[PDB]
């Protein structure tokens, strides 16, 4: 197992460390989506 | 049932899993276990349909926020799942219906919160308005998934004392200790197979006897998640 | 008061509390009056639907349970409005559920063989009969959280117990004014699912509606939690 960069935001490229984890807060209401990403290992995205 | 100091488990059923704590303190309605309907001439020339496919799993209802002034909530069975998953289209395309249930109720709170939730089941939970004659609406009589909120929890919206609801399969949730309940409910009717749409064999109630209290600055709304699991659910098609 | 004297040091018989003895004893469920002429008697017959939710005392007792099965016994006390008995011949016809009810003082309904009738003179001692468990379902139920098809919400027709057609025999009308008291006694009782007792005045026979403007507290109130 290795770290997935699920928080790969263009806004993250200058503070890359941030891309290793994503947040959850109280502000979020129950039932709202937190995140998503397909299981495409060999393809561009988080898995790289 | 389930409270602090219990080895956390992971119960899986079908294509669904819940991380619930193993607490051998489950409520078994009227001392009975959910079984498979005794031979009745109707299902003798028309055997009962028992979908174990995507009907026997763990259904999780949209959490409910519990605030200092919440009056209570309730759900009608089988109405609640009638609109949910194969449990809906199956219960609809098939005239007759019959099923028992594993009903799990669970709070999530800090050890700096306090509150007391009574959780009971009530067969044939008919309700009455404030009145002149006027039978309740169809939206509050059979609320479905979302459920409905109690207006007068003291009489249970039925002219009957809440103070006496423990004469029914109940389960207490006292944040100060446990934080989740579990109830086994056996099919109850005056006939083996009834109508999955018209009649609601029972109602589930979650009432906060002791209001929710905390010191401002702490989460103001406590979640109350409810998971439902059908046990030995059969359906009669008659074709 | 509260005279804390004379302490009962012997346990009582559990038979007392047994559902059988709780729901025993004959009781007045209906009173019909057929005076000669006034408002509703230029006819000379009565159709009484066997109704149990008639007297709240009985009803509140039943409502303690969700489903109930039982045999009933009926006794007919008849005399004139003032207690006098005359040699008048009476006919009580039992109109079974899903059966044609008399509409006229002489409807063919009174001759139908399938509608069992009982004949008795007013001087004769009270007529007594036992009517079984007519329900099509395994038991009667005081509550039906569903619909039988909304104005027809909670109405369960699998409870219909039949009707009693009373009237005086004879082509002509009866010269006497009658008033008969109907007593009913439940035999062979069985109850399932015990539910919370009523704590709000009853407002309708068919439902559990309560005056939401005036909700009464189950127990009296006091000044302080310590004043006793």
């Amino acid at each position: 197992e290795t770290i997935l960069e699920v928080n790969n935001l263009k806004t993250n490229e200058t503070t890359p460390m941030q891309r290793l984890c994503f947040p959850v807060s109280v502000q979020s209401k129950t039932g709202e989506l937190c995140a998503a990403f397909r299981a495409d290992p060999g393809r561009d995205g988080p898995w790289q | 049932a389930c409270g602090y100091s219990d080895r956390v488990a992971q119960l899986t059923i079908g294509n669904s899993t819940i991380t619930t704590q193993e607490a051998a303190n489950i409520v078994i309605a009227y001392g009975e276990w959910p079984e498979y309907c005794p031979d009745t001439d109707a299902t003798a020339v028309d055997k009962p349909t028992r979908p174990d496919v995507s009907v026997n799993r763990f259904f999780t209802l949209d959490t409910k926020s519990w605030a200092k002034d919440s009056k209570g909530w309730y759900w009608k069975f089988p109405d609640v799942l009638t609109e949910v998953g194969v449990f809906g289209q199956n219960a609809q395309f098939h005239y007759l219906y019959r099923s028992g249930f594993c009903v799990h109720v669970q709070c999530n709170a800090s050890k700096f919160h306090q509150g007391a939730l009574l959780v009971a089941v009530l067969p044939e939970y008919v309700l009455g308005t404030i009145a002149e004659n006027s039978h309740p609406p169809y939206a509050t009589t059979q609320p479905g998934q979302v459920g409905a909120v109690l207006t007068h929890p003291y009489v249970l919206d039925a002219g009957i004392p809440l103070s006496q609801l423990t004469v029914c399969p109940h389960q207490w949730i006292n944040l100060r200790t446990n934080n989740c309940a579990t109830i086994i409910v056996p099919y109850m009717n005056t006939v083996p197979f009834d109508s999955a749409l018209n009649h609601c064999n029972f109602g589930l109630l979650v009432i906060p006897v002791v209001p929710l209290d905390f010191n401002t600055g702490a989460t103001s709304e406590i979640p109350i998640t409810v998971t439902i699991a059908p046990m030995c659910a059969e359906f009669a098609g008659l074709r | 008061n509260l005279i804390e004297t004379r302490c009962v040091l012997n346990h009582h018989s559990t038979q007392e509390t047994a559902i059988g003895n709780f729901f025993s004893r004959a009781g007045l469920v209906s009173i019909i009056t057929m005076p000669t002429t006034g408002t509703q008697n230029t006819d000379g017959y009565v159709n009484w639907d066997i109704d149990l939710m008639g007297y709240a005392q009985l009803r509140r007792k039943c409502e303690l349970f969700t489903y109930m099965r039982f045999d009933a016994e009926f006794t007919f006390v008849v005399a004139k409005p003032n207690g006098e008995l005359v040699p008048q011949l009476l006919q009580y016809m039992y109109v079974p559920p899903g059966a044609p009810k008399p509409t006229s003082r002489d409807s063919f309904a009174w001759q139908t063989a399938t509608n069992p009738s009982v004949f008795v003179k007013m001087t004769d001692p009270p007529a007594q009969v036992s009517v079984p468990f007519m329900s099509p379902a395994s038991a009667y139920q005081w509550f039906y959280d569903g619909y039988p098809t909304d104005l027809d919400y909670g109405q369960c027709p699998n409870n219909m117990m039949g009707t009693f057609s009373i009237r005086t025999v004879g082509i002509e009308k009866s010269p006497h004014s009658i008033t008969l008291r109907v007593y009913m006694r439940i035999k062979h009782v069985r109850a399932w699912i015990p539910r919370p007792l009523r704590n709000q005045p009853y407002l309708f026979k068919t439902n559990p509606n309560y005056k939401g403007n005036d909700i009464k507290c189950t127990s009296t109130s006091r000044d302080k939690i310590t004043t006793l």
